[PDB]
């Protein structure tokens, strides 16, 4: 009589609990990601007495996510991925493929949504990362264990707006700097602001592997190379 | 028989977490402040209880200690596990357990009793401040499994009013007794019998008398 | 519901949690099997967003093995899962056996997955149909349709997914019996097509032989 | 008893093994086909030891890389094929082992053509000329003196002719059929040595 | 609110899953059990389901001496008399003597009890009436409850009350009774309840007599003598 | 501590054309001693089957015990008694399921099956058996088989006498058990003679010597 | 007589600022066959931390991926790399662990303690994980008495990285010049704060 | 024991003898060592009695499930797989199993040999037994793939003969069973080498045969 | 729940599987001395399925044959535990298991749900197995509340009720082995909608002097067509 049947189908071969925390990502901060030549680029907005990255976070030296959704459970989800890639390194001999990992992030997704009687997991993620057999890789992944590749895409608040100018901007043959001054665009769309702010961004970017994660300075150079445009 | 207790909203909100930070909000005020050179936990509490024996305020590690905002038997049952964990990590690497690393542990642990099943949330706040070979560190680990770096921050009840309070008094170069100052100014706001403190040398509380002396 | 039961009986006889399953698959993506003298063709719907979302990411034409190949309509993950069960049950049997897995066996391993999971307490059912498409011991050419409640058939062409109906109608019509390979894939397009806006972008089309499962170059479809 | 030898260049890798099975003190077939096991994506297990080791322990490795390979829809490396075997014959060595020598062969556009050499024990490092069983004695010698990073096939097949002779004629076990795997070119091919 | 779980009390006190599991046992056959000072004779109505249908089996035999009729559900009672052969069979093997029938039957009731303690499980839908001679001939019944008592005579099922007035008018008879008037006293029990030699079930056991059921020739020269 | 004793005796089984005799002795003994001259070795199974085995004597009854426990439980649930053959399988089941820590008892599984004709199986102890129409288990097995292959099969004898009756076949299985208690230490004391035929089993009693 | 399967030998040297690791990269088979000539037995797990690993093997090499997986984890999970003394610590309770049926490896751990200041670190252990921490030179493998003979005859104090370089290699030749089942090259790797040196020697390959 | 096959023009030759032995002494000379295993397959036993036939129904079990399930007869190869990895299961138990499976199958006439040590040698010419060498001898001095089925029974029988003249184990009667494209045929049930040594070797049977 | 009892004493779930088995194709099963027969009839969904993938009539053993009625993948998964438990008494004791024992197992399996001693429902099939053991040939039905009856003559499917009266009117025990091919092909072309065919129809035959499963082809079929009155 206490028991809510978290795994159980809706009339319309629908999941509810799945549809809530679908919900629940799309109520969080924009992250966004796309793919220029150079390498990968991953933007997000996080009181004044906070100190700390809080929606990128490097998986292995050659794959780093952003996160949408609940930051415990993309805590666990991450603490798990990262396993799974040392894993994978300690079987093989060889990094993991970022689709394998991404796969296996998304079976442990989807088994709380098949499995049990818990809720499943309220977080997305974009992963990006490199590897040899197929260059740079960017996925979404959702609460329900779907995964799809992009080259441009957005999760979070506001969304589609992110989305449009990624579609109407983004091309193939844009450089880093070209990629990350979009990147600043779009964050500042999707917050219905002119300019952007340099306290509310996390920028990063995984190139051929080494991984940047801008500070506020970079940061705040970024926002006057954008500006100049 | 395990299923979870705390589910979706069709929002998209998990309201047994929402409970428990109201409660968490209901509670006695604590609160930490992070020096340039030290990190102060403090917190605010009949003529029979012993005060000894109630200490909110508690020792982790040589370097770590921890204060709590919310149910006092869950905070018992959380520092025994915290303990325990920075004796597995001792074991392990025969150093201190590094304090972000000691936050992560048992803000997974905290998470875990949000989604398994036949288990409520910690109905608790965590302030953890330690001291490691990378400076001052303190911490908020909410009811959720999410962890806060802070500078500083206040942890229960009008803690908004507490807040502002430190930011409209709060500078990174401050010596830990211009803090200390600061801390009980704002538990007194919330508001040496009433006052707990621990600085970070090895963590310590503050005596009774060392107290009284600090509210001269 | 770690052990309670998910999928019981109604009171008038139906399990319900398979009717929601069947509309999962309902919900899908369009997929056609038609199968010829030695060689089948699958023609799947794809929709992806233009010029953001990577087209090569999502294989609903899945190789199951050396000779057995798979298509789904549903729910993704979970066919995502379901085909790794199905890689695993393929490999144990190339194992134990010493030879292949032929298709009709692995149709019958992946109907008594699905009757399984919708027979056992704490799981939920395969909210996925599939058609796989393979070769038997004796080399002859089979495709097979599995549906969410662990009922399979053999068929000679075969569509799932949205607007099944239809599809089925027309092929029933136009099922030629043995056909040429082009104009095989041309019907599997046309019968395809009859229910997708007409785009190269919003097909893939696969042909199973006894040597591999080639898809087709682009061109072609254009 | 069973011979392996393996031999790797700049532009081919050959493996090669006697063909006999054998059972107590006669030989149950002068055609062996227990000892090499193909991994599509020109890989190759050359295997030795008893015959129900090798067939245990190169189907299981077998499947499990087919299995990799068609999940994940690529295909495995060769330096991560010979670690997950010599991974998959470490975990067992404490528990019911496989007493199975081994030479790993594969070609990748990443490290070009690769030859390992591993033991029962599963000692395992990359070689550019190596052997298994009682003939290694006999043949180890030989690929050093006659070697030159530079060879090619041809020369190759003429340095395993001077090895299957050395095996015929000193060699306790007058050993005169073989079997080669040449991988080269993109192309796999079989031979067999009589003599 | 208070029939939905196995583990729940009513306000009155009273368990209302097991009395559920209780009626279960009304709708089967009727079934009838007597004793004399030396034989226990069971008689029950096979159910018949249409003409093309062969009679259901009402008796069976646990062991050389001890055998039950069954009301209720068809499948709890199998497990049940599997439980029993079983039972009784390990005794055998360990020791070599046969089962004390107290034992046995206070064992089904351990069986039938735990069944109601527990939320994941329900109470076994079927009353069993147990015969057999243990130095004396012994009629037990069992309950879902896992309650069992000790009888005279006995006789549960459909319409089993004009079989309950028929022998306790005649129950004085039964213990001075021969074996051919206690078999036509069980069938005239039986009867009031409504026989031909395909939808009736008797069986006896007593004093070096193991359990046997009564051959058809028998029972057809039993009913024209009821006759 | 060797879990494993021989507690002596032999069972010499042979068939007819309708008929099957099994007689065994009933001496039980322990190295040089006797712990009693009366232990029965042969149980019946069935009206038509019994078992007789020779070598320890708790794995013996152990086995048989477990032998009527399941064929009674056959009878039960399938409600039919199972035939010779049946009982053989399923004796050389219940043997080979303890195959790595084996009964230490040799069988022989004699009856008449539906068939009317006697039916010999012989076992060891890790359940590997065949059938036979002249069998010996225990310590006389190697002195008695001989006698039974030149009385039955005559394969060195020109000169072949065929016709046998069941009262010859009795005394000569009486002079085999005789010849075993003659020249086998672990051999004497009572033997059982078990008939089987169309009437069923039939148990006589011979005295053998006592030393 | 298990370690005399591989033979073997890693030999660790500190001097001011500098700190060296070698090697010999022989691989056997059977104490007598040379099977490998480029077994290298060091491995580097971060920029201050190197591990030599001597032994068997098979247990050489699922040690250093147990060592990898579990350094990968730390660093990921702390944005910064494992402290070398903390390795160390780290690489023994994995060698307690399997006390009763261990790895037949003889681990040296090697590096710098960052306080900068960096200090040269050095530590020996036996297969269980004993402690041998030492501030001038640590020995393991089949040839331990010959190399602890060169180390306590030519170790000279506080010497500059080509000085430290020269010694290390003299000890390693000269101990590797007595033993059958180790030699067929030297591997020596120089480590100073800001760069590292690796060299692979001219020496006997009998 | 001493059991053989091989592949000719016709089909499989299976022959065996059919003695069974405790150390030096003859418990059987009438063991059926041929086993079918399904319609098509015959197995053989060789070294231990109780496991190999206990195995072999069980493979036969798991075949006729597998049959039932799939609609389909299984092939040689399959079910000699089968065997192969349950006897390695059981790798260190002490299983003494020499088998060989010759069956018919949709990929025409197979034959594989399987040892408790987990061999599946697959071939067209295989012996089992203390008999084996002697078998191979004579077989490999006369093999021809052409021979008749009156030919290649000759020589089978002239093989099993020779080794159980040569070989202590192996001896009693030589059976010969043809597999053909639907099932096979008993050509020989059974036949005491006693007479086959004195039409080979020994037929004037005027004095002993001297080795 | 699914261990609950009714007011009036029965299951709530096996009364609702009761309305399963009355949906699905007719078959019928006739025993007569010389054997038994079940013929089924084929509701052929399209002409581009092929007709015989699916099967109405099983061999649970070379002796025993089954016709199924209900959820056909539930009667799939109890004809496949019928098999392997008929072949392991088949290897336990050498000879063909009773055909009663062979139902007797199929129930126990079909209530394992309760739990009173691992499937979570009850089955929700009715099965019709015919066989030949010793006592010669037999016919039994099994439904879902787990009561298995032996029957002479029987029917099952949506036209139980009509193909029941048939059999009722139409049977005698004096009857051969042709009048019983025509008695069932007779109630089975008065039940079905689709007109009978040679493709319309599956037979198979258990008969005593064999003892063995024969499924009839297309020419028997029209053999007994052509006997039709
Ligand atoms: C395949 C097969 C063939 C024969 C037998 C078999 C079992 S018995 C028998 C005939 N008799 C003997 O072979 C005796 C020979 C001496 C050793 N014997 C003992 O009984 C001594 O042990 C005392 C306690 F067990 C048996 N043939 C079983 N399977």
């Amino acid at each position: 009589r206490y028991d809510s049947r978290t795994t159980t189908f809706s009339p319309e071969g629908r999941l509810y609990q799945v549809e809530y925390a679908l919900e629940a990502i799309n109520n969080a901060s924009i992250t966004i990601g796309l793919i220029t030549k150079d390498g990968v680029i991953l933007g997000a907005d996080k009181s004044k007495l906070i100190d700390n990255y809080e929606k990128i976070y490097k998986i292995d030296k050659h794959i780093f996510c952003g996160v949408a959704g609940l930051n415990a459970d993309a805590n666990i989800l991450i603490n798990q991925s990262r396993l799974y890639a040392q894993r994978y390194l300690y079987n093989y001999n060889e990094v993991q493929p970022v689709s394998q990992l991404v796969v296996q992030i998304c079976d442990i997704k989807q088994s709380y949504t098949q499995y049990g009687g818990l809720r499943p997991y309220g977080v997305s993620f974009l992963i990006g990362g490199y590897d040899t057999k197929d260059g740079y890789q960017l996925y979404h992944t959702d609460p329900s264990g779907n995964y799809s590749g992009w080259f441009a895409t957005a999760i979070g608040t506001n969304n589609l707006t992110a989305s449009s100018v990624l579609k109407q901007e983004w091309k193939n043959d844009m450089t880093l700097e070209e990629g990350l001054l979009l990147a600043l665009k779009t964050l500042a769309k999707s917050t219905d602001t002119e300019i952007p702010k340099s306290e509310k961004i996390e920028l990063a970017y995984l190139t051929n592997v080494y991984q940047k994660y801008l500070t506020e300075k970079e940061i705040e150079e970024l926002i006057k190379l954008y500006t100049q445009k | 028989y395990s299923f979870s207790l705390t589910t979706f909203s069709p929002t998209g909100k998990l309201v047994q977490i929402e409970y428990a930070l109201n409660r968490v909000s209901s509670s006695s005020p604590a609160l930490g402040i992070r020096a340039k050179n030290g990190v102060i936990i403090a917190t605010e509490k009949n003529e029979l209880i012993e005060e000894n024996s109630i200490f909110k305020i508690q020792q982790i590690s040589e370097h770590i200690g921890i204060v709590y905002a919310g149910m006092p038997g869950d905070f018992r049952v959380l520092l025994k596990r915290a303990r325990k964990e920075a004796i597995r990590y001792s074991l392990q690497y025969g150093s201190e357990i590094l304090v972000k690393e000691l936050v992560k542990i048992i803000a997974s642990i905290v998470q875990e009793f949000t989604q398994t099943g036949g288990v409520r949330p910690f109905g608790l706040s965590l302030l953890i401040c330690g001291v490691d070979v990378y400076g001052y560190h303190l911490y908020q680990i909410d009811p959720s499994g999410c962890y806060f770096n802070w500078m500083a921050t206040c942890v229960g009840k009008d803690y908004q009013n507490n807040m502002s309070f430190l930011e409209k008094r709060y500078n990174k170069d401050i010596e830990i007794e211009d803090a200390i100052h600061t801390a009980i100014l704002t538990l007194k706001e919330s508001y040496e019998k009433n006052i707990e403190i621990g600085v970070a040398k090895p963590f310590k509380i503050l005596t009774q008398n060392e107290i009284k002396d600090y509210l001269i | 519901s770690y052990d309670r039961a998910i999928t019981v009986f109604s009171p008038d006889g139906h399990l319900l949690q398979v009717e929601h399953a069947l509309e999962a698959v309902k919900k899908g993506g369009c997929a056609v099997a038609i199968k010829s003298s030695n060689f089948a063709v699958l023609a799947v719907e794809k929709k992806n967003i233009p010029k953001l979302q990577n087209p090569k990411t999502t294989e609903k034409l899945i190789k199951l093995d050396e000779h057995n190949c798979l298509a789904f309509a549903g729910l993704n993950a979970d066919a995502r899962v379901l085909v790794n069960k199905t890689r695993l049950e393929c490999q144990r049997y190339y194992l134990n056996m010493d030879e292949p897995a032929p298709v009709d066996y692995i149709a019958k391993y992946v109907a008594k997955v699905q009757q399984k999971f919708t027979h056992r307490g704490g799981v939920r059912p395969f909210g996925i149909a599939t058609l796989i498409a393979g070769f038997k011991n004796n080399k002859e050419i089979c495709i097979y349709q599995t549906e969410p409640s662990g009922i399979y058939a053999a068929w000679k062409a075969q569509a799932i997914g949205k607007n099944a109906k239809i599809v089925q109608e027309f092929l029933e019509k136009n099922y030629q019996e043995n056909m040429e390979q082009k104009d095989c894939i041309f019907l599997a397009l046309k019968a395809i097509f009859e229910v997708v806006e007409l785009s190269s972008k919003n097909v893939e089309v696969a042909l199973l032989t006894e040597k591999d499962l080639t898809f087709i170059e682009e061109q072609e479809i254009n | 008893m069973d011979t392996l030898i393996g031999l790797r260049g700049n532009n081919f890798v050959v493996l090669a093994a006697d063909t006999y099975s054998i059972n107590s003190i006669i030989k149950l077939k002068n055609d062996d086909n227990t000892k090499f096991y193909d991994i599509h994506g020109n890989k190759c297990l050359l295997l030795g030891g008893s015959i129900g080791d090798r067939l245990q322990f190169g189907e299981f490795i077998r499947k499990n890389v087919h299995l990799y390979q068609y999940q994940n829809n690529t295909d495995m490396f060769v330096k991560s094929f010979a670690f997950f075997t010599r991974k998959n014959l470490a975990y067992y060595l404490r528990r019911n082992p496989f007493e199975v020598n081994c030479l790993i062969a594969g070609y990748d556009k990443k490290d070009g053509y690769q030859l390992y050499w591993c033991d029962y024990l599963s000692n395992m490092d990359s070689v550019n000329k190596g052997a298994h069983g009682y003939g290694a004695y006999l043949v180890s010698a030989i690929l050093d003196k006659y070697y030159h990073e530079n060879l090619t096939v041809d020369e190759a097949l003429d340095i395993f002719k001077l090895c299957f002779e050395e095996l015929k004629k000193r060699f306790l076990l007058t050993q005169i059929n073989y079997e080669l795997r040449i991988m080269y070119d993109n192309k796999v091919e079989t031979q067999y040595v009589t003599v | 609110l208070y029939d939905t779980d196995n583990i729940i009390y009513s306000p009155e006190g009273r368990l209302y899953q097991v009395e559920y599991a209780s009626e279960a046992i009304k709708q089967g056959t009727c079934a009838v059990a007597i004793k004399s000072k030396d034989y226990v004779v069971v008689s029950g109505l096979k159910k018949c389901i249409s003409k093309l249908s062969f009679p259901q089996e009402k008796i069976f035999k646990i062991d050389d001496y001890i055998g039950i009729s069954m009301s209720g559900i068809t499948s709890d009672a199998k497990v049940l008399t599997k439980f029993m052969q079983n039972e009784c069979l390990s005794h055998k093997f360990l020791y070599n003597e046969n089962i004390n029938i107290e034992s046995l039957v206070r064992s089904v009731a351990d069986k039938y009890q735990k069944n109601t303690q527990k939320s994941s499980k329900r109470a076994f839908g079927v009353g069993l009436m147990i015969a057999a001679y243990h130095n004396e001939p012994c009629i037990f019944e069992t309950r879902p409850n896992g309650s069992y008592f000790e009888y005279d005579a006995l006789s549960f099922g459909a319409r089993s009350h004009a079989s309950k007035t028929y022998l306790e008018k005649n129950l004085h008879l039964f213990e001075e009774c021969s074996l051919e008037e206690l078999i036509l006293h069980c069938l005239k029990a039986l009867k009031c309840s409504l026989l031909t030699i395909s939808n009736t079930a008797l069986a006896v056991v007593g004093k070096n007599h193991p359990w046997q059921e009564i051959s058809s020739l028998q029972l057809e020269e039993y009913l024209s003598k009821v006759k | 501590w060797y879990p494993y004793i021989d507690n002596g005796g032999t069972v010499i089984g042979l068939t007819g054309k309708d008929y099957v005799i099994l007689a065994a002795d009933t001496r039980l003994s322990l190295s040089y001693s006797i712990y009693t001259r009366f232990c029965p070795k042969i149980s019946k199974l069935t009206d038509k089957c019994i078992i007789g085995s020779s070598g320890m004597q708790s794995d013996i009854k152990t086995l048989h015990s477990l032998l009527q426990k399941k064929i009674q439980l056959f009878v039960l649930e399938h409600s039919h008694y199972p035939d010779i053959h049946v009982i053989a399988r399923l004796l050389c089941v219940i043997l080979y399921s303890r195959r790595f820590f084996p009964y230490y008892a040799f069988n022989i599984l004699a009856g008449v099956d539906e068939n009317n004709k006697g039916v010999l199986y012989n076992y060891d102890s890790v359940g590997s058996y065949c059938e036979a129409t002249h069998s010996c288990v225990g310590s006389g097995s190697q002195l008695i088989l001989p006698i039974l292959d030149n009385r039955v099969e005559q394969k060195n004898q020109l000169i072949k006498n065929t016709n046998f009756n069941l009262g010859d076949d009795i005394n000569f299985v009486k002079d085999a058990i005789t010849s075993a208690t003659e020249r086998d230490i672990y051999t004497g004391d009572k033997t059982l003679i078990y008939v089987i035929d169309k009437m069923g089993i039939n148990v006589n009693t011979l005295d053998l010597k006592q030393d | 007589s298990i370690y005399n399967y591989n033979g073997g030998c890693v030999l660790g040297m500190s001097g001011s600022n500098c700190v060296a690791i070698a090697c010999d990269l022989r691989l056997g088979a059977n104490t007598f066959t040379t099977v490998s000539t480029k077994f290298s037995k060091i491995f580097k797990m971060n920029n201050n931390v190197y591990v030599g690993l001597s032994g068997l093997a098979t247990d050489i090499q699922t040690l250093y991926e147990i060592l990898r997986y579990r350094v990968n984890l730390y660093e990921v999970r702390q944005d910064a790399e494992m402290d070398v003394e903390c390795f160390a610590n780290m690489l023994s309770s994995i060698l307690y662990s399997n006390r009763f049926s261990p790895y037949f490896v003889n681990p040296i751990v090697v590096g710098f303690k960052l306080k900068v200041n960096y200090e040269p670190y050095l530590t020996a252990y036996d297969l269980i994980g004993a402690k041998c921490e030492t501030r001038d030179f640590v020995v393991n493998g089949v040839t331990s008495e010959q190399l602890f003979g060169m180390c306590e005859s030519l170790y000279v104090k506080d010497q500059d990285e080509n000085g430290l370089f020269e010694t290390i290699s003299q000890c390693l030749l000269s101990a590797l010049d007595r033993d059958c089942i180790s030699g067929w090259g030297a591997e020596v790797l120089v480590l100073t704060p800001e760069k590292i040196i690796k060299k692979k020697l001219k020496a006997r390959m009998d | 024991t001493t059991t053989l096959a091989f592949k000719f023009k016709d089909g499989i030759i299976v022959a065996v003898d059919s003695r069974a032995s405790m150390g030096s002494f003859i418990s059987s000379q009438n063991v059926e060592k041929i086993i079918e295993i399904n319609k098509n397959i015959l197995g053989t036993m060789a070294g231990g009695a109780a496991d190999c036939l206990y195995w072999e129904k069980y493979l036969g079990k798991i075949i006729k499930i597998y049959e039932l399930r799939n609609n389909e007869k299984i092939s040689v190869r399959a079910a000699s797989t089968i065997l192969s990895n349950i006897l390695y299961q059981y790798k260190g138990y002490g299983l003494c199993c020499g088998i060989i499976l010759s069956g018919y199958d949709h990929t025409g006439f197979n034959m594989f040999y399987v040892d408790d040590s987990g061999k599946k040698v697959e071939g067209n010419l295989f012996s089992c037994g203390s008999g084996s060498t002697y078998a191979y001898s004579i077989l490999d001095s006369a093999y021809d793939y052409n021979l008749n089925l009156d030919q290649a029974v000759e020589l089978a029988r002239n093989a099993i003969y020779h080794a159980t003249f040569r070989d202590g184990g192996s001896g009693g009667k030589v059976r010969v069973f043809h597999i053909h494209k639907n099932g096979y045929d008993k050509i020989i049930e059974g036949e005491d080498v006693f007479d086959l040594h004195y039409h080979y070797t020994n037929p004037e049977q005027k004095d002993q045969y001297v080795m | 729940g699914v261990n609950t009892f009714s007011p009036e004493g029965r299951l709530f779930q096996v009364e609702y599987a009761l309305g399963a088995i009355k949906l699905g194709s007719t078959a019928v099963g006739i025993c007569v001395n010389d054997g038994v027969i079940l013929a089924s009839e084929r509701r052929i969904s399209s002409t581009l399925i092929e007709k015989d993938s699916v099967e109405k009539l099983l061999s649970i053993d070379d002796h025993i044959g089954c016709a199924m009625s209900g959820l056909m993948a539930d009667a799939r998964t109890l004809i496949d535990y019928a098999r392997v438990e008929c072949n392991h008494y088949k290897f336990i004791y050498n000879e063909n298991i009773n055909i009663k024992s062979c139902v007797e197992l199929i129930s126990e399996l079909a209530l394992d749900f309760s739990n009173l001693s691992i499937m979570s429902r009850p089955f929700g099939v009715a099965l019709l197995i015919g066989g030949v053991d010793k006592n010669g040939p037999c016919l039994w039905y099994t439904e879902p509340s787990g009561t298995n009856t032996r029957f002479s003559a029987a029917s099952i499917g949506s036209a139980q009720e009509g193909a029941e009266l048939l059999l009722q009117e139409n049977y005698k025990k004096d009857m051969t082995f042709e009048q019983a091919e025509i008695l069932a092909l007779t109630v089975l072309r008065q039940v079905m909608e689709d007109k009978l065919s040679t493709s319309n129809v599956e037979i198979c035959a258990i008969k005593k002097s064999d003892q063995t499963f024969y499924k009839y082809n297309t020419d028997d079929i029209s053999r007994i067509i052509d006997v039709l009155p």
